RNA sequence: AAAUAUGUAAGAAGUCCUUGUUACUUAAUUGAACGUGGACAUUUGAAUGAAGAGCUUUUAGUGGGCCAUUUUUGGUAAGCA
RNA sequence: GAAUACUGCCAGCUGGGACUGAGGACUGCGACGUAAGUCAAGGAUGCUGGCAUAAUGGUUAUAUGCCGCCCGUCUUGAAAC
């Protein structure tokens, strides 16, 4: 959907011939509160020895993007299985928060590579600081000095089936 | 020709195990049974005589009557659509008690126990069980704990 | 759609409004429907519940069985209510002075009441001289002494009397009886 | 013309229409099949205990 | 013989709760909170902010 | 004997100390529930400026809501659905939370939508749809009568009374549950939210733990 | 050496104390079984639900089946067995 | 130092629309009232117009929209070439 992204954190079960485990932490992108914690807990079994019988989730919080209305680069490193078999990428998306950055991600991989969201695996999303990081040309692109252009060929829905003149794509 | 012996299929299940064949030691031969004990059933190979088919391995039932050697099992068998009642008259190495009912023997004596103890207040005894309630509200601290951040991990071949 | 966990629409399986159709029966009924209702005491119910009952569900009571039943202690001077018929004995001698409460009496078992110094008493006046069932004692005679009961649930080591018209040797004795001939049931 | 030889498909359903009811248990089971000697003295123990309770409540 | 609802109907709704009168009166359904200044530990935004 | 002045007045003064119980203890339950969530609030904040965690109370109260129908139905979650009463399409049911109760709702996951109700849902639900079991048949609430005559052994008095015992989930909770008909409740209103149902809510569907997102979807349908 | 299935138990027909019977048993009032008298009651012994629970008689039709998911045998396979 | 978004609550107010009016003296729970009493409180009443007849309605033929395979039988399966 449209999604979120939350951190959370949570440990295992307390025992007495170990109190206070190591409480570990992850960032997750997801609809909701349920799906976030169902991905912890994936990526946990994927990592270490636990599971959410033998462990719990000690705190749930929503990160909301620090400056949503700074424009920034994003490079997003992505596992995904394909059919027959598993590969990383690397993938670049000039946008203006994490969220909708990662929705045009799983866009993009959805319709380039038919990868569903059981497939893919967000790695790690990072801003590039600088340009000239800058590693692919449909971003590069539009980093240039005065960058303007123009939209050619517009067309304007109407809302009667009957036009009475010719309509014109000048825009 | 089909086969339906009265041992047929019992390969694994009258085997002896591994490294404790030979003969049996005495303690299934110095334990006492009475009338109305509660007793599992596991066939011992190395005695053929007094042995019970092969329904009756890992059954529960009560004894009803003892004799020289052996001690009669009442077990119930479902036959169609409903239970009948089985007779059997095993050797004491083929049946040991069940420590089910010694459990409950024990609840029961430390539960009159409380009552006991607990009926010179009027305390509010609560005897019976509870299971599993859900886990109530506690404060977890960072000191020393910081989270440690983790991600998920690329692939690679490992051969 | 309803997940059903029992039996749709099934009557109680109990007999109500009995299936006779005596009018003084009805009448009976509808008096002890009436103390059933009203008197909230259980010996209404019971009686009630037993007017309804078929042939063979009320058995004929004998006076040795209401002797028997008077000899019990505290209860000599009880009234004996019996919802059926009342058979006499000539395997008793002596009779109490009871008063015995019924549908119906045989002629020896009225003469032998009377003769005692007892009586004989219908469910009206059983009804307008103890209408909550006071010092009441209520009989019942054995419905398993039936001739019919003796072939019911017969099979293979039963005990259970097979249904035969002609008796004797050569009639069902042979071959599944005897180990001689065969088996033995 | 061959036929089907056997299943158990349906079974389980018939039987559990109105089926797996548990036998009634009772207080005092029956004493066939208990060894004879036990039972040779248990009728003279119950008879003299018998004995014993009417004398007492006579 | 017909079922009346509350949450309509304030007759069987002062039927059914002789409170809800002075909840209506008080009004209980928008109370305004104390205010507190408490701010979280600088661990906690930290960890929050960490990438 | 005119018997139609004096024992109606002596009927309408007991119902008024009645009813001047039942205004106190509203009041009592208004303040213990508004205390509680304010020192739940109260108890994040101060954890979150000490530093630490607020691992607050696992959830001791369920609402389950059936969303199968009743045709191709494996027995034994059948079987636990008879159990838990949920014989009807959109039929609904409190559970005690336990873990005796929590693996029955592992085995019937794919045909219910069960989670946290709150105090509003809950309050709507015994309000409109409210409907007692009084010797095997459904009588609709509608007076606290009603219920201080079959629940006033163990001490409920009065639908808040009732709506108290069902939220905190507290001695009687078995009692005052089975005495409630299982909810009759409809189709959402505005819809399932999702184009198809019978996926994991996790999944993009409806059945399973929508854990605190049941209150929207029973106020739908209620 | 799993998972899924599977046996039993979660009390009143129970526990504890005392002492009666016997031709059984013991070196022995030792034990075995059944008992007398006394004490322990609504949290009487986990959860959930109960729509009534239990019992009996009599008789109909049926005794050619087939399909789907999963496990699986023969077969290259089959809308095959 | 604020606002707003998002989510949630109100026993907050209020406008439009549709379908239903079962029951038939009274009894109950309530509310507003000091009281008399009143009320939206255990199921619709008040006011008005037209017509009083084939007008509504029923039946029947036709037309239109959508649907509708031939019955009985054997069979796992029948509209069956
Ligand atoms: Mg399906
Ligand atoms: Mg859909």
């Amino acid at each position: 959907a449209h999604f979120k992204e939350y951190q959370v954190i949570g440990r295992r079960l307390p025992t007495e011939s170990v109190p206070e485990p190591k409480l570990f932490r992850m960032r997750i992108f997801a609809s909701n509160e349920v799906i976030a914690k169902s991905r912890y807990w994936y990526f946990l079994q994927k990592l270490h020895k636990v599971k959410k019988a033998s462990g719990e989730i000690v705190s749930i919080n929503q990160i909301n993007e620090a400056h949503p209305t700074k424009v920034k680069n994003f490079g997003v490193w992505v596992r995904y299985d394909s059919r027959s078999g598993t590969h990383n990428m690397y993938k670049e998306i000039r946008d203006v928060s994490r969220v909708a950055a990662v929705e045009t991600l799983y866009q993009d991989m959805a319709a380039r590579h038919r990868a569903r969201f059981r497939s893919i695996h967000i790695l790690k999303v990072a801003e590039i600081e600088k340009t000239a990081d800058v590693k692919r040309q449909y971003v590069k692109q539009f980093l240039t000095k005065d960058l303007k252009f123009p939209l050619p060929h517009r067309v304007q829905k109407s809302t009667k089936t009957f036009s009475y003149k010719r309509p014109s794509t000048f825009y | 020709g089909k086969s339906h012996g009265y041992r047929s299929r019992t390969r694994y299940m009258f085997q002896r195990d591994f490294r404790k064949h030979g003969a049996v030691h005495l303690s299934t031969y110095l334990k006492v049974y009475k009338v109305g004990d509660i007793v599992d059933i596991k066939a011992n190979g190395s005695i053929q005589k007094g042995m019970p088919h092969k329904f009756y391995q890992g059954k529960t039932g009560v004894v009803y009557n003892v004799t020289k050697s052996s001690v009669g099992v009442i077990i119930n068998k479902m036959v169609g659509n409903r239970y009948l009642e089985k007779r059997l008259n095993l050797r004491v190495e083929h049946i040991k008690h069940s420590k089910c009912r010694q459990e409950f023997l024990e609840r029961v004596k430390a539960n009159a126990a409380k009552r006991a103890e607990a009926k010179a207040q009027g305390v509010a005894v609560q005897l019976k069980r509870q299971p599993a309630q859900p886990r109530e509200s506690r404060i977890v601290s960072t000191e020393g704990n910081v989270p440690q951040t983790l991600a998920p991990v690329p692939y690679e071949t490992f051969i | 759609g309803i997940d059903h966990t029992s039996k749709q629409h099934k009557r109680s399986g109990h007999r109500t409004a009995p299936k006779s159709d005596n009018v003084y029966l009805k009448l009976l009924v509808k008096l002890y429907t009436f103390l059933a209702r009203r008197t909230d005491a259980p010996f209404n119910k019971v009686v009630l519940k037993a007017l309804f009952l078929s042939k063979i569900n009320r058995p004929p009571v004998s006076v040795s069985r209401i002797a028997r039943a008077l000899k019990q202690e505290g209860a000599a001077n009880k009234t004996v209510v019996v919802v059926g018929t009342v058979t006499d004995d000539a395997r008793i001698f002596e009779f109490p002075k009871t008063t015995v409460a019924a549908l119906r009496f045989t002629a020896g078992a009225r003469a032998k009441i009377v003769k005692a110094g007892g009586e004989c008493i219908t469910l009206d006046q059983l009804a307008v001289r103890a209408p909550k069932g006071q010092n009441t004692l209520i009989l019942r005679g054995p419905r398993n002494s039936r001739e019919a009961v003796r072939h019911f649930g017969m099979g293979p080591h039963k005990g259970k009397a097979p249904r035969i018209l002609s008796t004797g040797r050569k009639f069902e004795r042979a071959r599944g009886r005897r180990r001689s001939k065969g088996f033995k049931v | 013309a061959k036929s089907k030889n056997h299943t158990a498909h349906n079974q389980t359903r018939k039987a559990h229409r109105n089926g797996i009811k548990k036998p009634k248990t009772y207080k005092y089971p029956s004493l066939k099949g208990v060894d004879p000697k036990f039972r040779r003295n248990h009728k003279h123990a119950l008879h003299g205990t018998a004995k014993a309770l009417a004398a007492a409540k006579k | 013989v017909l079922k009346k609802n509350p949450l309509k109907n304030k007759q069987v709704l002062l039927r059914l709760n002789p409170y809800a009168k002075v909840f209506a009166a008080e009004k209980l359904g928008s109370k305004k909170a104390e205010k507190t200044g408490t701010k979280p530990a600088a661990v906690f935004t930290e960890t929050l902010k960490h990438d | 004997a005119e018997q139609v002045a004096a024992e109606r007045a002596a009927r309408k003064a007991a119902n008024k100390e009645k009813r001047a119980i039942i205004l106190e203890r509203n009041a009592a339950y208004q303040k213990e529930y508004e205390t509680a969530e304010r020192n739940i609030i109260q108890a994040k904040r101060d954890a979150k400026a000490a530093g630490s965690y607020y691992v607050e109370a696992q959830h001791k109260l369920v609402f389950v809501v059936r969303i199968k129908g009743i045709n191709k139905i494996p027995p034994k979650p059948r079987k636990v659905l008879q159990l838990l009463r949920l014989t009807r399409i959109n039929s609904g049911t409190f559970v005690k939370v336990t873990k005796a109760t929590l693996e029955l709702l592992k085995l019937i996951e794919p045909y219910v939508a069960y989670g946290y109700p709150s105090y509003s849902t809950i309050r709507q639900l015994v309000y409109k749809r409210g409907f007692g079991k009084i010797n095997k048949q459904r009588v609709p609430l509608s007076d606290n009568a009603i219920i201080e005559a079959n629940l006033g052994k163990y001490g409920i008095l009065s639908i808040d009374d009732l709506i108290h015992e069902i939220i905190t989930v507290g001695p009687h909770f078995k009692q005052a549950n089975n005495f409630l008909w299982p909810f009759k409740l409809s189709n959402p209103s505005g819809g399932w939210g999702v184009p198809r149902k019978f996926k994991h809510f996790i999944q993009g569907g409806s059945f399973g733990n929508r854990e605190e997102f049941i209150n929207k979807l029973v106020k739908s349908m209620n």
